[PDB]
């Protein structure tokens, strides 16, 4: 057995063992996991309007 | 060059945000963009203006627009009043000094509300960045930020400085204990957004998006982990557009508390509390009433709670306008009469009272008697023209169109009128032309101050651009029915003849040598028409979009056009060829002038940018950026000194020519921390720092932090460099990590291998030591560690055996 | 939309709906200002012919060639009205969990978490909670939430135990929750219910391997007694 991603669309499972629910996490985690993630993918006429 | 810089900005009686009044009647403080204005009701009049500085046009005035300010904040007992800015700043302007005394930036965003404390000492701000800052004055820094919500604060209430309580975008009530720093409760206010919040004691009222108001009690003690606000009941307010703000106001004489809706919409309604009193008889006269109905006793007080809301909260009145109302507030109460000051969203402010006796107000319906038009224009200006002596300067709106004296500043006379499109001051100045989008002409007379004939079937559709000779006598006018019309004057003003043409007029102009006339049109093709001999010249080609304004220079030689396409294209007269085309501004050009006897132009666009090219250079000169709103048009004096621009916000504005290593880390990290234990223990000895206090967690911790910042791979050496003499004091930490049993087990693996790695190190050096202390450490550290690492063999050990007993029995069941 | 012929169309909802039956048996309310099927009932196995409807669309009969009655009622502020009391009962909980994970009130916690199904905050309440029954397994309040929980909130325990188990750093956590489950319930219950056994199979081998660490972390540390012996010399 080997831990993989999260079961749930609604979480983030990392491969340490940590699971992480999206609703709970504060917006500036949600910002640098997507920015981490982002790394990770990353090196893998009409007359009328005219005048007014 | 010469820089053009902004001198006078008016016309706008009053811009988006909060009014702020105060008794001496009273005066009223309307926000004027970026600029503040000072009104007095009794006069009904500006009494002055303050602009924070860094003039339009200037070297250390910020090229992007200046930001219209958010909100106005004002503490009568202080005499101070605080403005929050578009890009997040506060700044603080005295009363009395009319000036800037602080400046607070602590919003990512623009700001919703400010709150000043009863104290004065501090201030609450929140912004639309969903963070709300505590700004002290005296400290002028944020205590606290508030982050909580997800989304902008619609408002918040902070009557006890020890709890809060603050509505969101969010939709979402948090109360907010001023003393955790973090909010204890949280409940829905709507399924939709809440925009309006305001309690009086106990109650507290939400409005949603739709009509339902929700009430909420707040027992501010309540304090059972629930229910510190509750609903008492949901009432439906008679507008369907959501209430943005809510206020209540109480009569000390009478114990009589009003309270009105700032409904989107244009009509405001205002309830009153019904006396408690007042509130019981109601109660004991519907349920006789509901006894006569014959409901059952259960269904009798489903009604009174569905009606309880309504036992509390009477129908007072509900104040209509014309137009929509952007701001509203409570003046004054009086036995007599309530009073209410609101701000329209076309920019005039009108004073409503209502005399009021017992239930029912005695005023039918609500009365203005102070109002202001005089200095502001409720339609946006849409041609702006300037006198030849450059004294008067002509504003034409729909509806109205406004002349002000370039040096008074103050309107001279208002004439009624439509739909102006375009406006053009007569030969001499005595009068004025406009064209409506009804068609008929407009002949204004300066002397007489009123329009002095207006001939219905001059033309049949509106006149959409209009123009005059040098001479004054011809008059040529441009218009959508596809057909110029050219009228002449006399001591009566008669049409000559009339040119017939392919597509609608966009732009009849006209040059100042009067040899020929430009024509602009949708197919985006100008033709140009000989004036003196009515032929045909020359055709503009290749604008992607119909030509918006179009501009002769001073020799004649050359035609400048601004298109739609937001490309401008400089045509010469001998061969009707572009030098270059530019696309100046990112919208459209809407109207382009010159400096006069001069190649140079000005540009305005719906980007509000006006832009200043020189036609040799082919480059822009200067960038100007002051005006909010899209600039409708533009105007250039006879002297060409002062520039006239408007905004869609009513703004009238003139512009005018002037390291340690890690391991070594450790080892301060070990004296810091080992100083302060001898410390304690020849304290404790007896009876029987500065960074430290700072950093507020124990010095056994600390170190044990640093172990864990310190890396892993570079351990090793790291504890090879350091001495003896240090290690002393390691094995010192280690017996203190011990003392707490909790912060072994948190770390204990990482303090294991580190306290080995000392004794391999040092075992031929360790076993010199004949010290008796050392060796009572030595024993005391090994019992618990061994203690330590048993009991997690003994929880580890527990799992394996007894989890692989319920698999084997699991095995043998479905074998 | 249909698959078959339409034989009935009736609005309902003054202008704004419309329902139609068709030879498939299945009956389709549209949104006449977009064109779009919002719900689809399918009551029967056969053609229909006739739809009666009653109260603006509220009540919808529709018969069967079989002779099937689908007495249909319009319950449309009932849902909504449960989403919203189930959207309202949410907040409270996280807001709830807020306020005992601050006040360090775990054992409360531990209930909340679970029920919104919190990992960290589990984690983080098993760990300082841990900390604290440092300072019978954790404590006898949370020994006793942990007990009842029921079937599904333990499958969803120890599948966190078992991904917190293969990291040596968290190791600790997760088998003093296993051991108080296992003190604590029935075996003969856990074995029975399904999905317990695969990830049961998952934690020994990692289990096994952190008992052949912390042995050897175990067996080095007499250094110490022969740093001692050494002194008596």
């Amino acid at each position: 057995y080997n831990v993989g991603k999260a079961e749930k669309d609604g979480e983030i499972r990392l491969k340490n063992g940590v699971a992480m629910s999206k609703e709970e996490l504060t917006r500036e985690d949600k910002n640098r996991l997507r920015r981490a993630l982002k790394r990770k993918r990353s090196k893998a006429p009409d007359s009328t309007n005219i005048k007014l | 060059y010469q820089r053009f810089e902004q001198a006078a900005a008016f016309g706008v009686i009053a811009s988006n945000a909060n009014c702020v009044w105060i008794p001496a009647p009273g005066q009223l403080i309307t926000s004027a963009l970026e600029d503040v204005n000072i009104w007095d009701i009794k006069t009904g009049d500006l009494v002055s203006k303050l602009s924070d500085g860094l003039p339009p046009g200037a070297s250390d005035a910020r090229g992007a627009k200046p930001a219209e300010c958010t909100y106005l904040e004002a503490h009568k007992d202080t005499d101070l009043l605080a403005v929050g800015y578009a890009d997040g700043v506060i700044k603080v302007w005295d009363l009395m000094s009319k000036t800037v005394l602080l400046n607070f930036n602590g919003h990512k965003a623009a700001i919703t509300l400010l709150q000043f404390d009863g104290t004065g000492t501090r201030l609450i701000s929140g912004s639309k960045d969903s963070n709300i800052i505590v700004w002290d004055l005296v400290g002028e820094v944020g205590l606290y930020k508030l982050r909580s919500h997800k989304d902008s604060i619609t408002g918040f209430w902070c009557q006890g400085e020890d709890w809060l309580i603050s509505t969101s975008k969010d939709g979402m009530i948090k109360l907010w204990d001023l003393k955790t720093h973090q909010c204890i409760e949280t409940h829905i206010a709507h399924t939709g957004e809440c925009w309006g919040l305001a309690v009086k004691d106990d109650l507290l009222i939400t409005t949603g998006t739709d009509s339902q108001v929700k009430i909420w009690k707040l027992d501010i003690e309540n304090d059972k982990m629930g229910g510190k606000l509750t609903e008492m009941g949901i009432f439906e307010k008679q507008s369907k557009q959501r209430g943005l703000k809510i206020e209540f106001i109480t009569n000390s004489s009478d114990k009589t508390s009003f309270f009105y809706i700032q409904n989107a919409d244009k009509t405001i309604e205002t309830f009153r509390i019904r006396k408690e009193e007042e509130i019981a008889r109601g109660l004991k006269k519907r349920e006789k009433r509901l006894k006569e109905k014959g409901l059952t006793e259960e269904e009798i007080a489903k009604s009174i709670k569905e009606s309880y809301s309504s036992f509390i909260l009477h129908p007072f009145q509900t104040i209509r306008s014309l137009y929509k109302i952007k701001s509203a507030s409570w003046t004054t109460v009086s036995s007599s009469k309530l009073e209410l000051v609101l701000t329209t969203s076309s920019n005039t402010i009108e004073y409503y009272s209502i005399p009021y006796e017992k239930r029912d107000p005695t005023s039918p319906a609500p009365l203005k008697t102070h109002t202001i038009e005089l200095q502001g224009q409720r339609t946006d200006v849409r041609s702006i023209d300037i006198s030849d002596d450059n004294k008067l300067l002509a504003t034409a709106s729909n509806g109205s169109l406004k002349i002000w004296n370039i040096k008074t500043h103050k309107c001279i006379r208002t004439f009624e009128c439509g739909y102006a499109l375009t406006c053009k001051f007569l030969p001499g100045g005595l009068l004025v032309i406009l064209g409506t989008r009804n068609g008929e002409l407009q002949l204004f007379d300066l002397a007489s101050s009123s329009l002095l004939d207006t001939i219905e079937d001059a033309h049949d559709a509106a006149i959409w651009s209009l123009d005059l000779t040098s001479d004054g006598k011809r008059l040529v006018t441009g218009s959508a029915d596809k057909t110029v019309k050219f009228w002449d004057f006399k001591v009566k003003l008669h049409h000559d003849t009339t040119l017939e043409l392919t597509d609608d007029i966009l732009c009849v102009r006209v040059s100042p040598d009067d040899r020929y006339l430009a024509i602009s049109l949708l197919d985006n093709t100008v033709k140009v028409f000989f004036l003196d001999s009515m032929k045909f010249y020359l055709s503009l080609y290749g604008h992607k979009l119909p030509v918006l304004s179009i501009d002769i220079s001073f020799d004649s030689k050359m035609i400048i056009t601004s298109s739609a396409d937001k490309n401008i294209k400089i045509w010469g007269l001998d061969f009707g060829d572009c030098h270059k085309s530019l696309f100046a501004h990112q919208d459209s050009i809407m109207n382009v002038k010159f400096l006069p006897q001069s190649h140079n132009f000005f540009s305005c666009s719906k980007d509000a940018v006006v832009k200043y090219w020189d036609g040799e250079k082919f480059e822009c000169i200067q960038k100007l950026y002051a005006h909010q709103s899209e600039v409708w048009a533009l105007a250039v004096a006879t002297d060409g000194g002062f520039v006239v621009s408007s905004s869609h916000d009513h703004s009238i504005r003139i512009w005018e020519e002037t390291s340690l290593k890690a391991g070594e880390r450790l080892m301060e990290a070990l004296d810091l921390g080992i100083a302060e234990i001898e410390g304690l223990e020849a304290y404790n000895r007896d009876m029987k720092n500065a960074v430290l206090i700072a950093v507020n967690k124990t010095p056994e911790q600390y170190i044990m932090d640093t172990l864990l910042r310190i890396r892993m791979s570079q351990l090793e050496d790291a504890l090879m460099v350091m001495p003896f003499s240090y290690v002393l004091k390691f094995l010192k930490f280690i017996d203190t990590v011990m003392q707490n049993k909790t912060l072994l087990h948190s770390h204990l693996p990482l303090i294991c291998k580190n306290l080995f790695f000392i004794i391999k190190f040092n075992h031929k050096e360790l076993v010199s030591q004949k010290n008796e202390e050392l060796k009572l450490q030595i024993n005391r550290v090994k019992t618990e560690l061994r203690s330590a690492l048993k009991s997690t063999e003994d929880d580890l050990g527990f799992n394996v055996q007894g989890l692989k007993f319920v698999k084997q029995q699991w095995n043998l069941r479905h074998n | 939309g249909h698959t078959n012929a339409v034989q009935r169309c009736s609005f309902i909802n003054k202008q704004k709906q419309l329902i139609s039956c068709g030879a498939d048996g299945l009956i389709k309310i549209w949104d006449c200002s977009s064109g779009e099927c919002l719900k689809t009932l399918d009551g029967h196995n056969n053609r229909l012919w006739a739809l009666s409807t009653m109260n603006d669309g509220d009540m919808i009969v529709s018969a069967d060639a079989d002779g099937v009655f689908q007495f249909w009622k319009d319950c449309t502020e009932q849902e909504i009205e449960e989403e919203q009391e189930k959207a309202k009962l949410q907040v409270e909980q996280e807001q709830s969990l807020q306020n005992y994970m601050s006040k360090g009130d775990w054992t409360n916690a531990f209930l909340l978490a679970m029920t919104l199904d919190h990992p960290m905050r589990l984690f983080n309440v098993l760990k300082r909670a841990l900390g604290e029954s440092r300072s019978v397994i954790f404590n006898e309040e949370l020994d006793q939430a942990i007990s009842i929980l029921n079937d599904e909130q333990l499958i969803l325990l120890m599948k966190r135990c078992r991904d917190w188990n293969t990291n040596a750093k968290t190791h600790t956590i997760a088998q003093r929750t296993i051991r108080c489950i296992l003190m604590h319930h029935n075996i003969a219950k856990l074995s029975e219910i399904p999905g317990m056994v695969k990830i049961v199979d998952a934690i020994i081998p990692y289990t096994q391997r952190h008992f052949t660490r912390v042995d050897n972390l175990v067996e080095q540390s007499y250094i110490l007694d022969y740093a001692l012996v050494e002194m008596d010399k």
